[PDB]
């Protein structure tokens, strides 16, 4: 209710360093306003250990998605045929992405 | 009416003839290029002066040039 | 065979054209009594994109 | 001194200035215990400040009525008065480093003009001789002179192109 | 001395800016509207 | 080759109408008519917008302008290779047949045709402004 | 069917569209172009249009005079004229509810009324004009002065009264008649009005056509003037204890050179003007008797021309030809006048503020901004229009035959040089001032103003300090009292200009500092880039490398297709178009700069410029945002104030400016879909069909909608900051 | 190799680099000299 969110600290260098204000907590940076703290704490996640943890994963989870992009294109691409099975993709995005994603979310 | 001309720089290359949505050009027989043929503006009557036949034209520099003038129901391109 | 050597490399006289004062390569000269018998080629494109036009006699000089 | 201006070293208005600036950083390192992060920055701006004041009043800059240092820029004044570090020497600076750059520059087109796609190695950057070039770039201006004074810097007018008139 | 009345603006306001238009509108739409003999 | 007649009562591709189509100037000053011979029913596109199934044999469409039957007359031409022809006509019955004008398409050089609107001179060898001023009206130097 | 308008052009008379509405009305004026015109009828439409011009005028004065004098305060202003709001005309609008009519009555009540700005109060004060009856006698007149002219306008249009084009050729004649009567003799009747009438009004005499004979001007009479005792003229002066309008500290010179200000107006002495008017009126009537017309006396305008060549060939042929040119070409002609009058309304503005000539005129603060900015804003658009016209001279005049080797021909072979050398100045101010601003933002924004970079203005100081300001230390000729430019003006005016360039109240020669000269380079790059505009317009006129036949096209056409790569705004009218814009913002930028200069000396704090104008954040908020409220608060949820026109004006130029944002972003292709659906519902509908158009319906042309777009865009500028600018001045004093 | 170098050799590659090793080096020079107003 007193600490303000922040997540950006910049370098003091040309004097800009006045731009680390004093948001609290024995902290000094820029006021966020994304919400990601509401939403952290929300989730349920205590410590920035469960932060970097979580980071470590989204950057394994970009590698994977590059490699699908590159996997996808130059060593297996879908054929036309494929991409026109729009019954199974609705199917599969309103089942599985959706569905599934809210049943996991609610675990 | 807008005022066609065509010089004597034409090669008769006919691309803005084909290029004419309101069919303002023609072909006519000549000597003074390799073609044998220069572009003629018979029915300048019905210039718009969208000014395609110069887009086409390739000679540096145009040999067909229009020049807008009076406006006209048809000049102004009015289906009504 | 009247004209400038095919392969010369000839400078445009005419002001209106894009290539005055530019040097362009001689394509060939149509010795029939063409009003244009020059057929420049230049590297540069003009505003059209083009890159070759055909010049007079007179139009162009060896340069 | 000049213009009625007064040395920074002899301003109040720029010994209040510094106050002023020096209270702001101060009022806020108080909230903070002594060893914190916070603390340690918020010091090092003040002597940062505090080195600024000092070494600006050193370099014998002159101050406005605002309190603020203000810059010579006349050649006479600034040579004749202590103030050439302000605007005349920072000119040549500036000039030598402008005029290398467009030397360089203006040499590699040269270059790749005689190439076959000039279009080319100006899309894709013939590394190798930029950096020769940018190297041999710091003589550019007794090459500019040398230049200028075989006839070879400028371009005759009967090979420039220009419109009808 | 050349003093106009009080009712002048209460006269000549509405006249020029309400009247006086009306009237030159209408007799300027017709000439254009006219076609030359 | 004589110049055509056209036939009032030729069958029009089928077509359930649109809000592009003719206004009052129709009535007033001149519409155009175009006329084409299809060798199968095609569905084509009306320049006015929406699809339209040309008939087998004499086909017959009324457009407001010029360009829109020439702009029908280049998709029948370069996608169906039909040649088409197309009219001006008057409120008071005349007929005047434009397209093509001497059944050649203008683009291919065709004997008879005189040159107009054409200058033995290139534009640059134009006259100042100043040589055509205080004429009877605004001119170019090149219309002289 | 051809309609009757325009009968000056038979092409839009057969226009079936409303096009032909708006260009008949848009090339009423273009003579040149009217059907069936020759040179000579071309001269006398211009000769009787001039005399319309002059009735106009006349008639505009004529009106002002007489609603001061029948719905103003002169009489009770010239009483008191520090504390009395000068009353420009009565408020008579049926809409206005109770507590406008009160917010809005003031100046001695009497009814809603509106305050003068235009400074005619302290002119007519100044000349002698002391009554209401005076006011009105001057109306009258002035009304019949236009009616003259406006028969003049008639009859020299009839037959056995047209002038000759020779007649309109005679230039040598022209010139002498113009400098020694329209310039010498006016100012000499000028000087007789001040001598015989404003300076006796001004030491409490009253001189009218009543006792003006029977009053003598100086009690020497003109015995001193014929035998050569000039001086006796300047003996005697009012003195600084004179109070303007009465004999008290009154003297008796007539003629004078004293210079500075009359201590209690704050404005120039009437005897230092009667004496500059003789002056100038001796030197008019002598420049008049230089060309020669019948006497065998006199030059010939063209030989002169004609002999001015370098020896060396450094300008080709000099000036031969260039009489001819300047003779036969009206734009030419126009071009020059222009140029010079907008020059010289420009210096009206700066001598007139820095010189104040009206009693009563630099206390008038909201009169001060309004005259300022108002000949300032006039001067940009005559620079402009002068530009237009020279590249209008070079496409319809221009004969390159005719010019072959002077200096004109010259131009043309070195306009890319010109343009270019325009294009790198432009470039290196406005790098250079925004850079030099946006780093002083920066360090304003982290707070430490002691490393913003402040360059001082020395060259102008240095000048300052030549002319008398001693506040720089330069101590050099005025600033000297051992330099002989010091002594030698001792006796005459210097003790007067010097009292006066060193108070710091006034404005002349204002203190300057390292905001000054941040702001003079704005100027400078504003200047620069529009002359850069006009300038590639006129020289490329003619043609370009894109357009090489441009002249065939004429000064306006909507453009060349988008065929070689696209051509839209390639006509020389389009680059006057363009250059409007940065003209706006160049006298925008001045006038911004005059304001919040004067604001902060009127309210005795120039620190606050001194030390805020040097940021643009502190232009921002120190000038535009502070300066507002009162103006934004003049009518809000509590009520309204007589600042109410004036925040309703302020938001009517915001939408002007605005609606013209259309005109100038939408171009014309998406109006016509637009309208062509429009005829389709008009004829589909019922009842609505019945009716119909004589005229097509059809969307603007791409220039008229440049144009559209443009005046839009410029009436809302001007009625934006006129609004902002009245009432910051007035509200704040 | 010789493709991937020539395509470290474009344009926005090198003005990336350029400008990178540009910007550091003024920066790294005022964060040993800060506040440099005069010479
Ligand atoms: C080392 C791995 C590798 C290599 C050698 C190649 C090589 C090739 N690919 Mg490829 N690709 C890869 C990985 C790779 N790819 C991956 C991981 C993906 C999944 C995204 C793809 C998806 C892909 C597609 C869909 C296509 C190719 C194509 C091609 C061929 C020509 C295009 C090209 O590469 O030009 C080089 C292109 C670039 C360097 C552009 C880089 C694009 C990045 C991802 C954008 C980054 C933007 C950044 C995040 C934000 C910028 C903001 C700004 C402010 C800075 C070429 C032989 C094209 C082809 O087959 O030829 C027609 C083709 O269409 N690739
Ligand atoms: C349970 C089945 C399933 C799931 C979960 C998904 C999920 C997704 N599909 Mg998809 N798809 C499916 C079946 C499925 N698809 C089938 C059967 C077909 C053939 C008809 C398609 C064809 C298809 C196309 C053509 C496209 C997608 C795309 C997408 C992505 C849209 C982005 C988004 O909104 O989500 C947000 C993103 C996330 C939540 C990240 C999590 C994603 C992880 C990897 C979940 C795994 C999904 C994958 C299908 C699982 C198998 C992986 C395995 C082969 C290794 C999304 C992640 C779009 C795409 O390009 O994606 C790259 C797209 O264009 N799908
Ligand atoms: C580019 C515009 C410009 C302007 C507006 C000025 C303006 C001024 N300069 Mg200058 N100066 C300039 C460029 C300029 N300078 C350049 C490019 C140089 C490099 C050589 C110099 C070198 C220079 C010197 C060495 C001196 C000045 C000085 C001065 C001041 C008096 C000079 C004078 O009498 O007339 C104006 C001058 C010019 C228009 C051009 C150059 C200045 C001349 C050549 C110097 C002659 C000064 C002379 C001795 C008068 C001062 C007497 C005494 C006080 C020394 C004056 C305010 C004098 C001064 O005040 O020093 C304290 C001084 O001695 N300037
Ligand atoms: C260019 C000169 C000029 C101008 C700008 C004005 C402007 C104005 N006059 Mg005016 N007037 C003028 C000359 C002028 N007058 C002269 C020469 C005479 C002597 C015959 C008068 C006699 C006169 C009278 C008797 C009245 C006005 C009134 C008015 C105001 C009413 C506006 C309106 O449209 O209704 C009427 C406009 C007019 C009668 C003059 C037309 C001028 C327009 C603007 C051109 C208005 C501000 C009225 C007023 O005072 O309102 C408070 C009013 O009663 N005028
Ligand atoms: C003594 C002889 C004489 C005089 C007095 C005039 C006077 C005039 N002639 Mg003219 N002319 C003459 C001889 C003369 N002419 C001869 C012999 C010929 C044949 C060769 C011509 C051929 C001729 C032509 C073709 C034209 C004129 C025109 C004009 C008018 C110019 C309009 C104007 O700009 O306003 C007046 C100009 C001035 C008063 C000059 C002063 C301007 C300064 C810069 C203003 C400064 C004022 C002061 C500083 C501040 C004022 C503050 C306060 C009072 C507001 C003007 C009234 C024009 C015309 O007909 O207009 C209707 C025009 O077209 N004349
Ligand atoms: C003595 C001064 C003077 C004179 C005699 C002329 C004379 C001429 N000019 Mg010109 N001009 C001048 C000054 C002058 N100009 C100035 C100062 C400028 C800069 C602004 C221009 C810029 C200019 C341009 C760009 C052009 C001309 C053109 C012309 C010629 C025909 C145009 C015309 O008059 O048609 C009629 C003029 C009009 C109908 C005016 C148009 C309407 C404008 C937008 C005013 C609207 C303002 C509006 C009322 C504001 C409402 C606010 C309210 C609601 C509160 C003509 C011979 C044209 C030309 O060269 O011919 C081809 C042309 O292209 N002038
Ligand atoms: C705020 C609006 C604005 C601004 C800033 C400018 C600025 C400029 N105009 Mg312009 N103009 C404007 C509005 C504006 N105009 C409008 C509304 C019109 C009417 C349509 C015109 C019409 C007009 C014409 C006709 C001409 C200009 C010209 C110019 C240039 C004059 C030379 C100069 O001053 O160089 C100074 C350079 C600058 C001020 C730019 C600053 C450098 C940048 C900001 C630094 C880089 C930032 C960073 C490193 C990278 C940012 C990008 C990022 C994605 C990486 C100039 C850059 C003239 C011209 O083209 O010059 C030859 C000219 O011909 N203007
Ligand atoms: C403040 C500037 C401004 C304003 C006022 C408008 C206004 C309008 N735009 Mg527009 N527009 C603008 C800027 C502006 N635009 C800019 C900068 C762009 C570039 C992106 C566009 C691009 C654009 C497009 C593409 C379109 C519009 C359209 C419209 C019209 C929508 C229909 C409508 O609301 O009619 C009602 C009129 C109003 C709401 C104006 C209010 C005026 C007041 C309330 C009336 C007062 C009348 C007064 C009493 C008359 C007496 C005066 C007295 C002297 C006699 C509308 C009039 C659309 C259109 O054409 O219409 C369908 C359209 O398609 N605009
Ligand atoms: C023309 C515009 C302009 C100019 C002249 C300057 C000039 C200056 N700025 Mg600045 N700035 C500008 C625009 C400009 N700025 C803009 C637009 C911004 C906003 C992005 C900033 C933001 C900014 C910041 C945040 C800071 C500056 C600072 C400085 C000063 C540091 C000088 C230095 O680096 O030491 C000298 C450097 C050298 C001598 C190296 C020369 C280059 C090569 C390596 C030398 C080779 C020679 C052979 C300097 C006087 C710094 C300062 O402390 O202000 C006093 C600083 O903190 N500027
Ligand atoms: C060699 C070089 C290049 C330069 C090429 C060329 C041709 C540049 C042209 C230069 C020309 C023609 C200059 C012409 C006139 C210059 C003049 C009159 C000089 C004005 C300078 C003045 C008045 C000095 C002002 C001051 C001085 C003493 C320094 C400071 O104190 C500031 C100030 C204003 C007070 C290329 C190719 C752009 C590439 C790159 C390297
Ligand atoms: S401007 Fe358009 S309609 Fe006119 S001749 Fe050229 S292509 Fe045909
Ligand atoms: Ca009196």
């Amino acid at each position: 209710t007193h600490i303000k969110p922040s997540a950006q600290v910049v370098w003091p260098i040309v004097g800009q360093e006045i731009l680390n204000g004093d948001v609290g907590g024995g902290f000094q940076g820029i006021q966020i306003t994304s919400g990601f703290f509401q939403l952290w704490r929300a989730s349920g996640i205590t410590s920035e250990l469960q932060l970097y943890t979580t980071a470590i994963g989204g950057l394994v989870m970009a590698a994977a998605m590059f490699f699908a992009g590159w996997f996808h294109y130059h060593k297996a691409a879908p054929k036309l045929e494929w991409f026109q099975n729009v019954e199974s993709m609705l199917n599969h995005h309103l089942g599985g992405l959706l569905g599934l994603g809210s049943l996991a979310w609610a675990g | 009416a807008h005022i066609v001309k065509i010089y004597d720089t034409c090669i008769g290359c006919t691309q803005c003839v084909r290029a004419c949505p309101l069919d303002v050009l023609e072909m006519v027989p000549w000597d003074g290029c390799k073609a044998s043929q220069m572009a003629s503006a018979p029915r300048t009557e019905d210039c718009v002066g969208c000014k395609r036949c110069e887009t086409a034209c390739p000679t540096d520099f145009l040999s067909v040039r229009v020049y807008l003038g009076s406006e006209s129901t048809r000049s102004m391109g009015l289906s009504y | 065979e009247v004209g400038p050597k095919r392969g010369s490399l000839v400078k445009i006289l005419r002001p209106e054209s894009y290539w005055f004062n530019q040097v362009g390569k001689v394509v060939s000269v149509d010795q029939s009594g063409v009003r244009y018998p020059v057929v420049v080629r230049f590297e540069n494109q003009n505003y059209a994109g083009v890159t070759t036009n055909n010049y007079a006699l007179d139009e162009v000089v060896a340069a | 001194d000049i213009a009625g201006l007064t040395p920074c070293s002899e301003s109040k208005a720029y010994a209040k200035l510094e106050k002023k600036e020096l209270k702001t950083l101060e009022k806020r390192l108080k909230q903070y215990e002594a060893d914190s992060a916070p603390a340690v920055a918020l010091k090092a701006t003040m002597e940062r400040t505090k080195a600024r004041f000092a070494n600006y009043a050193k370099a014998g800059l002159l101050c406005g009525n605002d309190g603020l240092p203000h810059l010579i820029a006349d050649p006479g004044l600034a040579l004749k008065y202590g103030h050439a570090g302000e605007v005349f020497i920072p000119t040549f600076g500036f000039l030598y480093v402008a005029g290398y750059i467009g030397y360089v520059g203006r040499q590699y087109l040269i270059a790749v003009k005689g190439e076959a796609k000039p279009t080319d190695k100006e899309i894709i950057i013939d590394v190798p001789l930029a950096t020769k070039l940018a190297w041999q770039g710091a003589g550019w201006p007794l090459a500019a002179v040398q230049e200028l004074q075989r006839g070879t810097l400028l371009e005759k007018e009967e090979n420039i192109t220009v419109s009808p008139r | 001395p050349f003093v106009p009345p009080s009712w002048a603006p209460s006269v000549f306001v509405p006249l020029t800016g309400l009247v006086l238009p009306a009237i030159a509108m209408a007799t300027l739409f017709v000439y254009i509207e006219k076609e030359a003999p | 080759w004589t110049v055509p007649t056209l036939n009032p009562d030729t069958p029009s591709p089928i077509f359930g109408g649109s809000t592009g189509g003719l206004l009052r100037k129709a009535q007033t000053e001149e519409f155009y008519v175009i006329t084409w011979e299809a060798k199968k029913e095609q569905i084509f596109e009306m320049p006015t917008g929406g699809a339209a199934i040309m008939r087998q044999g004499p086909n017959l469409l009324k457009f407001g302008k010029k360009e829109q039957c020439l702009a029908l007359t280049t998709q029948l031409r370069n996608k169906f290779k039909l040649t088409p022809c197309f009219y001006r006509v008057f409120p008071d019955g005349k007929v005047q047949y434009l397209h093509p004008a001497d059944g050649v398409y203008p683009e291919k050089v065709n004997a008879g045709r005189v040159g107009a609107n054409q200058n033995m001179r290139r534009i640059g060898q134009n006259v100042n402004p100043i040589k055509v001023k205080f004429s009877g009206r605004m001119m170019s130097p090149a219309e002289i | 069917a051809t309609k009757l308008f325009p009968k000056f052009s038979q092409g839009l008379a057969q226009d079936p569209t409303t096009r032909r509405i708006w260009y008949g009305l848009a090339m009423a004026h273009d003579f040149e172009s009217h059907d069936g015109m020759t040179e000579e009828n071309l001269y006398q439409k211009i000769f009787a249009s001039h005399f319309g011009q002059l009735s106009i005028i006349f008639l505009w004065t004529s009106g002002n005079l007489f609603h001061v004098a029948w719905q103003g305060n002169f009489e009770q202003w010239v009483t008191d004229p520090v504390h009395i709001r000068p009353i420009a005309h009565a408020i008579w609008d049926p809409h206005f509810g109770q507590p406008a009519v009160e917010a809005f009555t003031r100046g001695g009540a009497s009814g809603p009324v509106n305050i003068s700005t235009s400074g005619v109060y302290q002119w007519w004060y100044t000349i002698g004009m002391r009554t209401n009856q005076d006011l009105y006698v001057g109306s009258v007149f002035l009304a019949l002065v236009s009616a003259i002219f406006l028969f003049a306008g008639w009859l020299h249009l009839q037959p056995n009264f047209q002038p000759s084009l020779s007649w309109f050729k005679d230039a040598e004649s022209r010139l002498n008649h113009h400098l020694s009567g329209l310039f010498g003799v006016s100012s000499l009747a000028w000087t007789g009005h001040l001598v015989h009438v404003a300076i006796p009004e001004s030491r409490g005499q009253h001189v009218g056509w009543d006792n003006f004979l029977s009053v003598l001007p100086h009690p020497q009479g003109l015995t001193p003037f014929f035998t050569g005792n000039w001086a006796a003229y300047a003996q005697s002066p009012d003195t600084a204890s004179h109070v303007f309008g009465t004999a008290q500290g009154s003297g008796q010179a007539i003629l004078t050179f004293l210079g500075g200000f009359h201590p209690q107006t704050q404005s120039l002495w009437l005897t230092d003007m009667a004496h500059h008017h003789l002056a100038i009126a001796v030197i008019f009537i002598v420049a008049g008797h230089m060309y020669r017309t019948n006497f065998g006396i006199g030059h010939r305008m063209q030989a002169i021309l004609e002999a001015h060549t370098p020896p060396s060939g450094s300008l080709g042929a000099g000036h031969k030809g260039l009489f001819d040119t300047v003779n036969n070409s009206l734009h030419f002609q126009l071009g020059l006048a222009l140029a010079s009058v907008g020059t010289i309304t420009s210096l009206v503005a700066q001598h007139m503020y820095s010189l104040p000539p009206y009693a009563f005129q630099a206390i008038d603060f909201t009169t001060q901004a309004a005259l300022y900015t108002h000949h300032q804003y006039i001067a940009g658009f005559i620079m402009c229009g002068a530009f237009a016209h020279g590249a209008i001279f070079f496409i319809r005049d221009y004969d390159p035959e005719q010019n072959k080797g002077n200096v004109l021909a010259r131009m043309l072979d070195h306009k890319e040089a010109l343009i270019s050398h325009l294009s790198w100045v432009s470039l290196f101010l406005g790098f250079h001032t925004l850079g030099l601003y946006v780093h002083n933002d920066v360090m304003q924004a982290f707070g430490t103003p002691e490393k913003q970079i402040l360059i001082e203005p020395v060259f102008a100081q240095w000048i300052q300090a030549a002319h008398g300001k001693a506040l720089y230390g330069f101590d050099f000729l005025l600033s000297s009292k051992t330099s002989a430019a010091f002594a030698n003006g001792q006796s005459l005016w210097l003790p007067g200009w010097l009292d006066a360039i060193n108070n710091n109240q006034n404005s002349l020669f204002l203190t300057i500092g390292p905001g000054d000269f941040l702001v003079h380079h704005a100027i400078a790059l504003g200047l620069h880039t529009t002359t850069l505009i006009l300038v590639k317009g006129a020289l490329d006129a003619r043609g370009s490398k894109l357009m090489p036949d441009k002249k065939d096209f004429g000064y306006s056409f909507p453009c060349d297709g988008p065929g070689r790569g696209g051509t839209c705004d390639i006509s020389a009218y389009d680059a006057f178009y363009l250059a409007v814009f940065w003209m706006l913002n160049t006298i925008g930028w001045v006038t911004f700069y005059w304001h919040w200069k004067h604001l902060t000396l009127w309210q005795g704090n120039v620190a606050q410029f001194d030390e805020s104008s040097t940021y643009l954040m502190g232009w921002l908020r120190d000038y535009l945002w502070l300066n507002s409220s009162q103006l934004i608060n003049g009518y809000n949820p509590f009520g309204m104030n007589s600042l109410s026109v004036w925040a309703w004006t302020f938001l009517f130029g915001h939408l002007i400016y605005a609606t013209g944002f259309m005109f100038l972003i939408s171009w014309r292709g998406y109006w016509q879909e637009l309208i062509e659906t429009l005829v389709w519902a008009h004829e589909k509908t019922p009842l609505a069909n019945l009716v119909y158009w004589k005229d097509k319906p059809v969307a603007l042309s791409i220039v008229q909608a440049r144009l559209v777009g443009l005046a839009h865009f410029s009436v809302g500028y001007i009625f934006t900051y006129a609004a902002f600018l009245i009432a910051s001045t007035s509200g704040r004093f | 190799m010789k493709d991937f170098t020539t395509y470290l050799s474009t344009a926005p590659v090198i003005a990336t680099i350029w400008f990178t090793f540009t910007a550091g080096l003024l920066i790294e020079i005022n964060r040993y000299f800060p506040d440099p107003l005069v010479f």
